[PDB]
């Protein structure tokens, strides 16, 4: 891996720094670089593809070296180093969508390419150049058995769930008690209902917890807490548990009650906060515990006081709701952001060329799946493909 | 408020505003806030000429034919605004146009800038619309002082144009009359 | 154990038997003895099997409110107004629309009170007449003599049917006719969602809220203008799927009481 | 001007002469006793903005009478009606004639058997002496409940009525037996709304059904009610607030050009 | 990256350009009425709004589908792009949180206005599908959270209002059969572009290059010139992304870039 | 970047960092009345969330401008940042979601609460101007 990295990286310096006029001070050492390259690589024969709609390619290499005699780099110098790169960036591109298109239950860390396994001998190791980007870093310290960290903005780490839980019903669902909720992305947001507004709960409180807890840890995150659930706050014709038929929700919204976000890592009260709203930081949990309570509103103006009766016509409906979205965070695992594409880059390249769904992955790299059930070896691939893929759009546009 | 300025003046959303913004103009006609040519002089001649050809007018009816011809000869009115070499030229029917003196080149339509410019700037009646001089000018070498005086509605130029016979301008007017219907 | 209850449940987001309860006018003004029939065949066109569909009769609203008895699934009853009978219909319509649990009221014994705002006293007989005496802290009466049943405060007179609802808090001397009355303190858990009351004329004059400041009109209070009782029948017939899916059948008890006896 | 067909229409969310027919019972006249009050009354709603002349005022001698085949002739019509604890079923039938829109087909009841085929088809009769007797039959064409050659036996649902709206069970053919001499008994379907015409009932305590659906008994914005002890206020209210009776009108989508080739009156 | 792809666009070779957020959306709100009366009382249609890189479309029946075939109302919604973007990934909701609260709306003609009282039920039937040049290159039914389109220049979005077969008191209660509809039911979508890649130069979330040439230009008073919308106004370039003015853009922000490498 | 602007900095030189949603609002929600009575039924006023890099402004009347001269009310929101910022990229939108539903919100005072049931209309007039 390391190796497909060294050659996409001198092959993007190549692009970036042989360019016509030039110094040749400038490109000195990465041409003594590339030249390491070619003589590395030559003699060498490949062959990429072959899986679903891939196509099967062979690659060959016999390439002069760069010369080191120009002053400055003029037109000639730049048109052999491109007919060179061209064909050097082709043959990573393939090697990438082979790696990319392949996944494995038993050792998924490892290559999985015929070509990224000839790459993995020693022979091609003096090809290494220097690992600097964030992916392949971490790759190199997973390898090490060393702490890892990738930051992601708005981290994709709870899969899509819209649900409710009622822990007061009828048959005809005219007097309900419980929550609602949405967990998508970065993004969950809550709302306690009470359609008796706690005219009878003990104190006029009634409490709602939400509990979500994350398949990964996460550290040193930011996070945006807002005191209502903007989803949950107009009417509703919601079918029932068992979708035998149908409820009406009419929410009124009042403010939370006493609410407490608890961050907790492994059952450990990591972070606490109390009716504190705005952005706050997590510096590690796995395990997102929201309290909050709906309080009959002790004093009453008549319209509030009608809306709120005390028999059974409930026709507005108690509601109080919390927002809460991780806009960054760190975790020791990879996952799927709102800014980077390589969840796009793969499923991309899958979609494309057709690749049978395989043992690890669920089909269509289902994002929602696979964080649903995050093993180790979907970890394992996830971060080989990842890894891949980010080498794979070093060169790739 | 339309433009910069809240004025009376100036009270496809750019085609609406400046078709609303362009009949509200025609009224500077009558306020006497215009530079060359105008349409209602066009049409007070031809309702002169008319009257005098007619043989089947009475005096019980000149009134009700001046009122009708003040009030509907050339219900499409197009008016333009010229602001250090640039043109800003607004129609009734919701055709608005923004080029350069020099080379007739269009550029896009700022209507803030042509309502704060139209409510106190001279408008001059487009007798030769932008198309028509465009045309004219790819057709025609128009020269800087005939562009100039076209784009002004210099009657001296128009008529020069008409005795010359362009073919161009004698059908732009002859539009123009013909509009003039009852 | 339970029905599962206390147990949160979380998503994701013909057989019945019809009743109706008509007056004897009703039948009187129709005067065709095939007239059940008539019905039947035609509730079978909408979609209720033969012998699914029972009709009752009842001379008046106070001779129903006697102790009425609710028998199908889906109960229609057909109240007909009249101006001088409003508290007496909504007294029928709060005992047949929401759920009472009764207990005993041996009256001539002990003295009673009302717990809540939920709890009433309902009064149900040939004739029942109840004189009521509020008491001190002491047990003496507030304004009247506990040993002279006369300086009671009058509260129903000669009435099938009342719902009586003192002040809470405040114990009471109690005297009615027991030998053409029974009284029983109740409470209202909630509303009867297999029972619906279809107002034939009048102008929605039907209070099921002892409480002055909220007079509501559930989906299962219907009011018509009529003129025909065969119009009326043929109006529940046709909008028979209407109504039903107003109310819910699952409202059902075991037994064909108007309230629960110490359940 | 593409009539006929339905194109949908696309708006922006950013983007920013009538006459008035005025319906009115025998009583009202009566007691107001004066012979030149439609003047005044014109005068007034001149002073509300309504030109001269554009002002109609018709009279109606009971809501039995008025019932028979009402014909409302106006960009707006008013009527109103007065409340009669004895007369619900009457006020409601002809609430629903004159507010709602609809399209009615001739019967003959001397040789078809009819049936209603969904919810919103009634039988409309209208006459001087409308009486309705129906016979349901089974599927072999024989009465239930009922013989069908003697009309005795037939089930009585109105009776010298000048307006009757009857509903019958659907799906079920019926055998008529309606009294055609002195009434017209067609096959009308509820079109929707008719925005034209609304009513202010005076007294009463709002008990008009517009519905043949009893679980339902809507109070539209076009049905109005106020108490009264003087005609004379109840006109000086109407006249007062004419703009807010007119708003909660609207003009007769049946009536407009648009409504060429789909039911236009 | 931008000298990277100016240099490949000089090569001929394919550019790529990563947006967080593409502002590629004309901002655009409107509504269509498939069926309409004068009063309004009665309306059947849909109700979009898409800005940036959000489409947010409902689609509304005052009857729900009382009368429809199979008691189902189908709505559509097709939004085209200006360029094609590959390997995006996009979050798609099942509510439109934007029109799900009472409204007061001015009709097409702006004559008069309407009331818009929803009652949200859950989409039915929906399928979101990514075409290129007519073709469907990715499609996805009855799925939310994130997806991926690899590579598409319009998107069609299928959804459809099922009047509920079975309804409890209340529901029953909210949508009768009669014309008065004090409840109208409405369904609708949310689709967001988190992430995408185009071959062509557009503004985002991330990036402060359109700010800078509007910044510049505004700061020093340059008179409206031949190519631009007056006040490099976005919703007119991205409506009329002529290839001129992806010409004249893309030099721009590549100038743009260059001069942010040295100034703050 | 960080270092670089430290540099800067110490040279007394322009300083400047890239900020994708700066956190330049501090937490406020709240609401102002200019027209109210002890029953909260007639209510003219705004309510308004500051938050992060979000404004969601919302001005109620409970009449409508039935009264209001040319049947127009004027609502103003003033948001001070405690910091210049410079090229920012902006979106504005002609609603606010967030003050679009029922709700019954605390008096100023805290000894009541009043119900408040929006129905949303079109805001015209809109005017932004970010001033130095
Ligand atoms: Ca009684
Ligand atoms: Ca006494
Ligand atoms: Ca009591
Ligand atoms: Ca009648
Ligand atoms: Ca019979
Ligand atoms: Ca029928
Ligand atoms: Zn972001």
């Amino acid at each position: 891996m390391d190796v497909l990295y060294s050659l996409s990286k001198t092959l993007k310096d190549a692009r970036d720094k042989i360019v016509e006029g030039t110094l040749y001070s400038n490109v000195s050492d990465l041409i003594q670089q590339f030249n390491q390259m070619i003589i590395t690589m030559n003699g060498n024969e490949f062959q990429t593809g072959g899986i679903g709609n891939l196509p099967i390619r062979n690659w060959n290499f016999n390439f002069g070296l760069l010369g080191t005699t120009l002053l400055n780099l003029d037109a000639n110098y730049v048109e052999t180093a491109r007919n060179t790169i061209d064909y050097f960036v082709d043959f990573v591109d393939n090697v990438c969508m082979d790696e990319m298109v392949r996944e494995s239950q038993r050792n998924g860390i490892a290559p999985q390419s015929d070509s990224l396994r000839k790459l993995s001998a020693i022979k091609f190791k003096r090809i290494n150049f220097d690992n600097s980007s964030e992916y392949i870093e971490n790759w190199n310290l997973q390898n090490r058995r060393q702490r890892t960290g990738f930051t992601f903005h708005k981290p994709n780490i709870f899969p899509y769930s819209a649900s409710f839980t009622l822990n007061r019903s009828q048959p005809a669902h005219d007097n309900l008690m419980g929550t609602m909720w949405l967990n998508a992305g970065s993004e969950i947001q809550v709302a306690g209902f009470d359609y008796s507004c706690a005219i009878n709960a003990p104190a006029n409180i009634q409490q709602f917890e939400h509990i979500v807890p994350l398949r990964r840890v996460l550290t040193t995150a930011t996070i945006t807490l807002l005191p209502d659930a903007e989803r949950f706050s107009f009417p509703r014709v919601i079918n029932s548990a068992d979708g035998a038929t149908t409820w009406f929700f009419n929410p009124v919204i009042l403010r939370p009650n006493n609410v407490e976000v608890e961050f907790l890592l492994n059952g450990q009260i990591i972070n606490t906060y109390q009716a504190r709203f705005g952005t706050i930081v997590a510096r590690n949990f796995d395990t997102i515990r929201l309290s909050f309570q709906l309080m009959r509103p002790p004093n009453m103006t008549p319209a509030v006081a009608v809306l709120f009766p005390n028999a059974q016509p409930f026709e507005h409906h108690a509601t109080v709701g919390l927002t809460l979205r991780i806009e960054s965070a760190v975790c020791e695992s990879v996952l799927a952001d709102a800014s980077e594409t390589l969840l796009a880059n793969v499923t991309s390249v899958r979609q494309e060329y057709a690749i049978p769904v395989g043992p690890v992955f669920p089909p269509g790299m289902n994002w929602t799946d696979l964080i649903t059930n995050y093993s180790p070896s979907r970890e394992d691939n996830l971060q080989r493909v990842f890894t891949v893929a980010s080498i794979r759009s070093m060169l790739i546009k | 408020s339309i433009g910069s300025s809240a004025s009376a003046w100036t009270d496809s959303s750019v085609s609406t505003q400046t078709s609303t913004i362009s009949r509200r103009l025609r009224l500077k006609e009558m306020a006497t806030q215009t530079e060359g040519m105008n349409f209602d002089d066009i049409s007070a001649a031809v309702l002169k000429t008319k009257i005098d050809k007619s043989t089947q007018i009475s005096p019980n009816t000149i009134p009700d034919i001046v009122t009708e011809a003040s009030e509907k000869f050339i219900p499409n009115r197009a008016y333009r605004v010229i602001n250090n070499d640039d043109v800003f030229e607004a129609g009734i029917d919701g055709k608005f146009f923004a080029y350069k003196v020099d080379t007739f080149e269009e550029i896009p339509f700022d209507v803030q800038k042509f309502a704060d410019l139209v409510t106190d700037s001279p408008v001059i009646s487009a007798i030769i619309d932008f198309k028509t001089l465009k045309n004219l000018n790819d057709n025609y070498g128009i020269s800087r002082q005939q562009a100039f005086n076209l784009l002004r509605s210099d009657p001296r130029v128009l008529r020069e144009f008409i005795n010359q016979d362009n073919p161009i301008i004698r059908n732009r007017i002859e539009q123009l009359i013909m509009q003039c219907r009852l | 154990q339970n029905y599962g209850i206390n147990l949160p449940i979380t998503g994701s987001m013909l057989t019945s038997t019809l009743c109706l309860y008509y007056p004897t006018e009703a039948a009187t003004e129709i005067n065709d003895n095939s007239w059940k029939d008539t019905l039947s065949q035609l509730f079978l066109t909408k979609g209720w099997p033969t012998g699914s569909v029972y009709f009752k009769e009842y001379t008046n609203i106070a001779s129903f409110s006697v102790d009425p008895q609710l028998y199908c699934d889906y109960n229609v009853v057909l109240m007909k107004y009249d101006a001088t009978l409003q508290l007496d219909m909504s007294e029928l319509a709060d005992l047949i629309l929401n759920e009472w649990l009764c207990n005993p009221m041996d009256i001539t014994l002990y003295y009673y009170q009302q717990t809540d705002e939920a709890n009433k006293w309902i009064s149900m007989g040939s004739s029942c007449t109840i004189k009521v005496c509020p008491l001190n802290t002491q047990t003496l009466g507030i304004g009247c003599l506990t040993t002279d049943a006369t300086t009671f405060e009058e509260v129903a007179t000669a009435e099938k049917l009342v719902i009586t609802d003192v002040v809470d808090g405040v114990n009471h001397k109690l005297d009615v006719t027991t030998a053409t009355c029974t009284i029983r303190n109740c409470k209202k858990l909630g509303p009867r969602e297999n029972v619906a009351v279809i107002q034939v004329g009048g102008s929605d004059i039907l209070d099921i809220t002892a409480d002055p400041t909220t007079a509501p009109q559930t989906e299962r209070m219907m009011r018509i203008n009529w003129k025909k009782w065969w119009q009326v029948f043929y109006t529940v017939v046709d909008y028979v799927d209407q109504i039903i899916q107003v109310m819910s059948k699952r409202s059902r008890s075991l037994n064909s009481a108007a309230f629960y006896y110490r359940v």
